[PDB]
């Protein structure tokens, strides 16, 4: 969870994980919220962490998720579309940490909510684009 | 960190299939030859990369050694789709 943020704050809106593996299960759930479809994430399955697993179980309570490796240059493209599973990746690390984007700012920053802690934060449309490995669950 | 075994995988060829929008990857993974498949997908200028479910638990299993490998394999496809001249073998991982 080394990568650069700014404007941190703790939300008790953001899902907080409940194990290592779950924050691609806690993504899901908030994904799933904002199109009004309320499933925990310990029904999703908080031990969900390929793209794939992950889509493919969204859309056992929706349809239409995609889950796909997506060019950097999509970011503006895919937030877009309203809420975003991202897969972090940082150097060295051994494992992804999914997070959900809500969005970008008007200065361009995005923003994201981190079911690690349970966090809020901002990160420059730079640095979010090396961090994240191109995995992605979204709906177009 | 553990150590991780270190590995040389390298992509040696991309098939891309205009109608049906499927790729074929041809990997070396230390010399064993093995073929994924993915298909392309651009929707709503979302430029994707659909990778199969065997592909992707493969990925996922050699990002701990290069967590930019899809960076890497997504670059080269977009290349080829477009019609550079790519060349080959290109590293995906390397010891």
């Amino acid at each position: 969870g080394n990568w650069t943020v700014f404007d941190e704050v703790l939300d008790s809106n953001v899902i907080k994980q409940l194990t290592l593996t779950g924050c691609g299960a806690a993504c899901g759930e908030m994904l799933l919220r904002d199109r009004y479809i309320f499933v925990t994430q310990n029904v999703i399955g908080t031990e969900l962490t390929s793209m794939t697993s992950l889509a493919n179980k969204l859309n056992k309570f929706d349809v239409g998720w995609e889950g796909n490796a997506v060019s950097e240059s999509s970011l503006y493209a895919l937030s877009n579309t309203g809420s975003w599973g991202a897969m972090m990746w940082d150097s060295g690390s051994k494992v992804g940490h999914w997070v959900l984007v809500k969005g970008v700012d008007d200065a361009g920053n995005v923003i994201i909510y981190d079911p690690y802690q349970g966090s809020r934060y901002l990160m420059t449309e730079q640095e979010f684009k090396e961090v994240w490995n191109g995995h992605s669950v979204y709906k177009p | 960190g553990i150590v991780f075994t270190n590995h040389n995988i390298d992509l040696l060829s991309v098939e891309f299939d205009e109608i049906t929008k499927n790729c074929n990857y041809t990997f070396s993974v230390d010399g064993e030859t093995a073929i994924f498949t993915a298909r392309i997908s651009i929707i709503r200028n979302i430029k994707g990369i659909k990778y199969s479910e065997e592909l992707d638990k493969f990925i996922m299993s050699i990002m701990p050694l290069q967590p930019k490998v899809s960076k890497i394999l997504g670059g080269v496809t977009w290349d080829c789709i477009c019609g550079k001249e790519v060349g080959f073998p290109v590293r995906l991982i390397g010891k």
